[PDB]
RNA sequence: AUGCCUGAAUAGGGUGAAGCCAGAGGAAACUCUGGUGGAGGCUCGCGAAUUUGGGUAUAGUAGCAAAUAUUCAAAUGAGAACUUUGAAGACUGAAGUGGGGAAAGGUUCCACGUCAACAGCAGUUGGACGUGGGUUAGUCGAUCCUAAGAGAUGGUUUCAAAGGCCUGAUUCAGGCCACCAUCGAAAGGGAAUCCGGUUAAGAUUCCGGAACCUGGAUAUGGAUUCUUCACGGUAACGUAACUGAAUGUGGAGACGUCGGCGCGAGCCCUGGGAGGAGUUAUCUUUUCUUCUUAACAGCUUAUCACCCCGGAAUUGGUUUAUCCGGAGAUGGGGUCUUAUGGCUGGAAGAGGCCAGCACCUUUGCUGGCUCCGGUGCGCUUGUGACGGCCCGUGAAAAUCCACAGGAAGGAAUAGUUUUCAUGCCAGGUCGUACUGUCUCCAAGGUGAACAGCCUCUAGUUGAUAGAAUCCGUAACUUCGG
RNA sequence: GAACGCGCGAUACUCUUUGAACGCACAUUGCGCCCCUUGGUAUUCCAGGGGGCAAGCGU
């Protein structure tokens, strides 16, 4: 469960600990 | 829902997801010309909002349903 | 709920403008002497509480029944 | 011999949620959550429990009259009787010592 | 303490240039 | 009758507690026969005071 | 059955109760009562 | 490897350290005997190791996917070892194969229809397929607050012009104050809801009854007693009220762990009686089961602590535990907190257990009883006064209250205040169905040595199938009066 | 570009929630301030609608 939904792109790539997206870089 | 209408004096409606209890009470009062005692809202799994509107004892819910 | 002991307070409560009905409840129960008796509870609710007057005397209860307003709905038991 | 459990969201045996077991008018055992006990107000000088002041939760003091949370004496409701007595005696003696010291200074500077 | 707050930076600079 | 806390401890913590106790016993037995394990007070006694050290030098 | 502490507590409590009752009744004065208390 | 914040757990048996009490020896010091008390690098089931949640830093062959035990009759169905009902046998045995939760999953919950595929045989079954139904909150959580830490502004308050308030016959002048956004806990802090009933599937949410919390505007009664912010008691303190600015403080929130003692409630045990069920070849006043009282509200109720009198060695009081007294003991008389019990309202009208009378049907009507007690090295839980040890005097903030202070205001056809009483109105958004690495509840009998064996309530019958200490003595020995 | 809905956006075969994304936060459909207006007894309360908020003593 290291990743969650990203608001900007909709993928399961939002790292919960880092608070950054590994697919689109949000934010 | 029709059982609730017949017995509990409760009209069951589907409402928008952007409406609160104040707006539902006001809308029922304006559209159907009845006095609302209470409003209880829930959010259904399919993304829609259901409201139970219990009217005051001065009004019969079945009469409004037939109307 | 609240318990009252004053009969005239009960009558004043039953004389208010916004009063729906009054309940008269009968209970058959024993006293400390063992002789059974009839106890009458007069219950009427005010604004936010239910006041109960308990009367263990049959005659006093009958007089209170007679003294109730004729326009007051009375629930027997 | 009926088993009961919590009635709220918390499933852990924390201080916040504590359970008592009561027999309801239905003839069954059921759980009930108990609130935290109130603490007696304490004196601001010695820390002893204040006498004559009701013990309530912090927000329950806002709904009771002033006689239930004060004492008619000075500092009543904040300090106890003995502390007030010591304060009075100490203040008076300090004032007397100030007067005596001022007289002594006046005398010792009066030589010149 | 730190009383320097009584003078804003521009006032302090324009008085320093005076000296 | 066994108490509730005893039941919970024996079901949860008994095994690892016993294992740790055995490990401490084994380590103590192994270190007892070795040389070079002395407490701070024992080492302080062995070194001695400044006067004792100056006497030992002399 | 009953452990040592429970029976000791009961014995000491009943002995002290009897001593206090006897002193209050006047059968024993302060000093004999004080000796019997420690004994 | 070392941390830090906030929770859960840190149990049990044995042994018996200081200190204390009473005896015996000696001039003391000191040594023995018994009890008490209940401690630890005590035991039992340079190096290794040292519970846990959340948060946060440095070939039609092998073989049947293994978790035991099934049998008889009936029903449904084209078809039954596998579906359904009844009977029999067996299993889990409160540390559950029992009832809930956090996280996670996402319709798996319920009904109807179906067996093309899936559930390694079959299936009429389903956590499958198709169509529908289902989750209701002022009171339960989130929402609010801050913790370790993170992070904008000019690295975390720093050489930042970083902001609010008050006074004034109209003159824009004057004055006060200091210090940094924000995020971070569904286990921490926190205002308030209970009982009964109800569905195919929803409940502290719906229904019936009953009650609280917060905020607001206002009216009435009473008080504010000569007209202007009330009294009583030596005192602790009591009260239906009984104004209070700047400013300065105090309390609750709010805080380590262990031990025994006292008290309350739930469970267990148990006597009588009033019902119902089982067994009864013989015996058995016999075995099982019902006899319940919620939140909330009124009256009353306290160990500790404190106050007044009094002035003590012939030293007294006193705890299971040796501490207290001219720094005022013993004794006598009072004050307080309401924790917790008792009575009552809620409330018997509810629920429970019975019996009788109605019908191819929602087919519900009536009548009784729901009472009185005891017991504790028992289990669970809360609480009070103590004692021991470790230690920053043992997280912070939101929030509520109080005290010092004396600014200001108050009277003649409604003076000022309304922490006294009654009365009116309102309470938004999101989660709630179902299951379930951390967590909650927890009966009895035998064991007479934690263990193991058997059962009550409640759940199962799942797994391809068929064939081959104990007998005789004596002294003693418990509570009161 | 994404999410949710009927090529399109509640006017859905005008333009919802977002996104450089802009009132503040954000893994919450969470929390504010300002102006106008309307309704429910209404000067106070509650709610609905519309529109917004990324001086110096130097000369
Ligand atoms: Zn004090």
């Amino acid at each position: 469960k290291s990743h969650t939904l990203c608001n900007r792109c909709g993928r399961r790539s939002f790292h919960v600990q880092k608070k950054t997206c590994s697919s689109c870089g949000y934010p | 829902a029709m059982k609730k209408v017949e017995d509990g004096n409760i009209l069951v409606f589907q409402v928008s997801m952007k409406a609160n209890k104040y707006q539902i009470k006001k809308a029922v009062k304006e559209l159907y010309e009845v006095d609302v005692l209470k409003v209880n809202t829930l959010v259904r799994p399919n993304g829609t909002k259901k409201a139970y509107v219990r009217l005051t004892a001065d009004y019969d819910a079945l009469d409004i349903a037939n109307r | 709920a609240r318990e009252i002991t004053d009969i005239k307070q009960f009558l004043e409560l039953t004389r208010r403008a916004d009063v729906k009905t009054a309940t008269v409840k009968i209970n058959k129960k024993l006293n400390k002497a063992g002789k059974p008796f009839r106890q009458t509870k007069f219950k009427v609710r005010g604004s936010s509480s239910l006041y109960t007057l308990v009367i263990n005397d049959a005659g006093k209860a009958k007089k209170l029944i007679q003294s109730l307003p004729p326009t007051l709905k009375v629930n027997r038991l | 011999a009926q088993r009961v459990t919590f009635r709220r969201r918390n499933p852990y045996n924390t201080r916040s949620n504590k359970i008592k077991v009561v027999k309801t008018p239905g003839g069954i055992l059921r759980a009930q959550h108990v609130k935290k006990l109130a603490t007696r107000p304490k004196c601001g000088d010695c820390g002893s429990a204040l006498q004559g002041i009701s013990t309530l939760r912090p927000r329950q003091y806002a709904t009771v009259s002033k006689t239930h949370k004060t004492v008619s004496r000075a500092y009543g409701g904040s300090r106890c009787a003995n502390c007030v007595k010591e304060r009075i005696i100490r203040a008076f003696l300090i004032e007397e010592q100030k007067i005596v010291k001022k007289v002594v200074k006046e005398q010792t500077e009066a030589a010149k | 303490l730190s009383r320097y707050v009584k003078w804003p930076e521009y006032v302090r600079v324009q008085r320093q240039k005076k000296i | 009758k066994v108490s509730k806390s005893t039941k919970k401890f024996q079901s949860k913590h008994l095994k690892h507690t016993l294992d740790q106790r055995r490990k401490e016993k084994i380590q103590k037995k192994r270190i007892q026969g070795r040389r070079g394990n002395k407490t701070d007070q024992e080492k302080a006694d062995a070194a001695g005071t400044r006067e004792q050290q100056q006497l030992k030098k002399s | 059955r009953l452990p040592s502490q429970v029976v000791w507590i009961r014995r000491l409590r009943v002995l002290r109760r009897l001593l206090a009752k006897y002193r209050d009744a006047g059968k024993i004065d302060k000093h004999l009562y004080h000796v019997l208390y420690k004994e």
